[PDB]
């Protein structure tokens, strides 16, 4: 069975975005408590990540973007307002105390895991704090400030000829996509809602550019996709991707906001279907790195990222055991969710159309 | 629909495509804080002993912050596989002394009735400051102030 | 009840303690064993010698409780 | 009666055995003593720490009877 | 007292905090007496 390395620092659950803000890092702490009381923590290699410094954050970002982040505080908020507009810090990307330290942890957890897989001393690595995929080279976006995913990926390319990135998140992974848009070495696939939705990106025709053309797959969607639909479109695709791209290391972003009953998300998936993806990628047996990301009904984010960990460990788990946050989990106190009566606007014709378009794009690649 | 500016594109992954075991750190980036151990601990004789060890703790044993399970969770980890070395360094002088090099310990672990009353009124006036209430209690931080706000929010039900 | 701590520390230590007690009685089992056999020799087949040994060693542990009375 | 002959031997050996058991628990009395005090430290004066220690060590002997079931 | 009205009460009191006339109009079914009674029982459950 596969070896798993888990990364966690406790201050992550204590950093606070602000009033009414859907991003709440406390969810990661809940997961950490449930993995434990499930008895799984026992089974895997646990780590604290040390702080990631501006040295290695700047290996992708601007030297002054990071300098701005290192310098900014709510104290000097009105002083820096000129730059704040230049760097997108505002309405939905607030300033809050301990912001930079939160980044150093989320980034340090990923980059540490990037080396561990590069070192060939694990098979899987997980950092649920990571998975922030909207951040840009020179500006924050979509609650993301530093794109650890890139910074992780940039390490793996040292060792790995072809790195596959995948994105389940209901939001499109434009940050990682943009950050590898013209390189063939990094394939960015993204399944996501599209149409009247953030970041507005990742349509059918977002293919790539230059060398990176035909290496940025996308798959827009409408409301209310089921597990059955999603499975029937996920596995065939990824099979062809593995058939064509032939990566030597995977990075799966396990966006949980694509679940049913999300605050911001409007998909209709369960833990089982969301996790069945993680099973399928695990089946291919590459060096692996599972991250988190979006997810805003935190009671189910906990259920999601917990269960998905068990899948990386290929063990069974029932009945939610007792823990600190046991009272969060509704009257049911159950792991699994069921889909809603919400309507699936993804007709079979619309799915089969786009499918065939993609197959054509994937056939363009070299093979024998 | 967005644009792809050449200046703000990305920073050239810069690989060698092999770099095989190239003396990388990450003993620095991360610190090991558990190893799987089923040799003498889970050999179908002792795997149930830890289950009893841990439910044991959330009871009249010493506190560190006050949830007496977590201290015992912390300490079996602290001992790397052992029972009495656990039980001793658990009970022996203090839980802070034997392990200070990780510092996650103090992070994870990290309120009087007087401050409690002022907090309740301090929150019943602003209800969303978290900067002036911090100045109300300079001793305590926004983290603990926010933590107690949740524990109360849970005690509502 | 918070005093359940005692009951559960106990369960933790019971395997280790039971190992040491078994070591103790092993020194004395030969006395019990022949004594039971001498009974089954002087009474008939309906005597369970093994049951007599077990009952005796249980009774021993009962009487030892006076150490902690 | 068979059980009488055995208990009669049991009485002969009880002093020697009680000595060895007392020797055993002397190794473990500190763990009981810390825990019982800790209960009293947290709960208050109405806890009898000595009574808790005695009850626990008696209970250990009750559970040891499973060596001879 | 239902959980539904309980949530609205908690927010209805966390907005005014001393109306007892508009919160009465929030819940026309219940009276100021029961509304005030539940406010005490909660105030005691604080400790
Ligand atoms: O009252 P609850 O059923 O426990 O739900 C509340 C409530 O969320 P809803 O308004 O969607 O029910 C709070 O929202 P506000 O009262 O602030 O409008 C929210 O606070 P945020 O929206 O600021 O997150 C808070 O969440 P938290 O406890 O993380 O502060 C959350 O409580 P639960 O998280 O326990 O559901
Ligand atoms: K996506
Ligand atoms: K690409
Ligand atoms: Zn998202």
């Amino acid at each position: 069975r596969r070896k798993v390395c888990y990364y966690y620092d406790g201050d992550v659950g204590n950093y606070y975005y602000g009033q009414g803000h859907p991003m709440k890092p406390h969810r990661i702490r809940m997961t950490h408590n449930l993995l434990l009381n499930y008895g799984l923590y026992r089974k895997m290699e646990i780590y604290r990540p040390h702080k990631a410094n501006a040295e290695e954050m700047t290996k992708y970002h601007s030297d002054d973007y990071i300098k701005f982040l290192r310098s900014i505080r709510p104290d000097n908020m009105s002083e820096y307002s000129k730059q704040m507009q230049r760097f997108n810090v505002g309405e939905d990307c607030p300033v809050f105390d301990g912001l930079f330290e939160f980044c150093q942890l989320s980034t340090g957890g990923s980059v540490a895991s990037a080396v561990k897989l590069n070192k060939q001393q694990t098979d899987i690595a997980v950092n649920w704090a990571g998975g922030l995929h909207h951040a840009k080279k020179s500006e924050a976006s979509g609650f993301c400030y530093v794109n650890d995913i890139v910074l992780a990926i940039l390490e793996l390319l040292k060792y790995h000829q072809r790195v596959l990135y995948i994105d389940i998140d209901i939001h499109h992974g434009d940050g990682v996509e943009e950050a590898f848009y013209t390189t063939d070495r990094v394939m960015t696939v993204s399944f996501h809602k599209y149409g009247e939705y953030f970041p507005g990106t990742g349509d059918l025709r977002d293919i790539g550019a230059g060398k990176g053309k035909y290496y940025a797959v996308n798959y827009p969607l409408r409301d209310g996709i089921d597990d059955e639909s999603y499975e029937a479109i996920f596995k065939p695709v990824m099979s062809k991707v593995m058939e064509m791209f032939q990566p030597s290391a995977v990075v799966l972003q396990c966006g949980s906001d694509s679940l049913s009953g999300d605050r911001l998300g409007c998909f209709n998936l369960t833990i089982k279907g969301h996790a069945k993806c993680v099973e399928f990628v695990k089946s291919f047996n590459l060096p692996m790195l599972m991250l988190g990301g979006g997810g805003y009904t935190i009671r189910n984010v906990a259920r999601c990222w917990t269960y998905e960990t068990a899948v990386a460990l290929d063990t069974e788990i029932p009945e939610l055991p007792y823990n600190d946050y046991f009272e969060y989990f509704g009257p049911d106190f159950k792991l699994h969710i069921s889909p809603s009566n919400m309507t699936n606007q993804n007709t079979n014709e619309y799915l089969e159309k786009i499918k065939q378009r993609l197959f054509e794009n994937l056939r363009m690649l070299p093979h024998a | 629909e967005p644009r792809i500016n050449v200046g703000s594109r990305f920073q050239a992954e810069i690989p060698l495509m092999r770099d095989r075991a190239l003396a990388a750190a990450d003993p620095h980036k991360a610190d090991l804080v558990w190893q799987p151990w089923e040799d003498l601990e889970s050999s179908r004789e002792k795997q149930r002993q830890v289950e009893d060890l841990l439910t044991a703790a959330c009871s009249s044993i010493f506190p560190g912050a006050g949830t007496n399970q977590e201290l015992a969770l912390h300490c079996l980890h602290e001992s790397r596989g052992d029972i009495l070395e656990t039980l001793n360094k658990l009970l022996l002088k203090k839980p802070l002394r034997p392990h200070n090099h990780p510092l996650a310990t103090y992070h994870y672990t990290g309120w009087k009735m007087a401050e409690r009353k002022l907090f309740n009124k301090g929150i019943a006036i602003y209800k969303k400051d978290f900067f002036l209430v911090q100045k109300l209690i300079q001793t305590k931080t926004v983290a603990q102030c926010v933590e107690f706000y949740y524990t109360y929010k849970k005690q509502v039900k | 009840d918070p005093a359940i701590s005692m009951d559960l520390l106990r369960a933790v230590l019971q395997p280790s303690i039971n190992e040491e007690i078994q070591t103790v009685f092993n020194k004395y089992m030969k006395f019990f064993q022949k004594a039971a056999l001498n009974v089954r020799d002087n009474v008939g087949e309906e005597v369970d010698a093994e049951q007599l040994i077990q009952e005796a060693c249980r009774s021993c542990l009962e009487q030892a409780k006076l150490l902690f009375s």
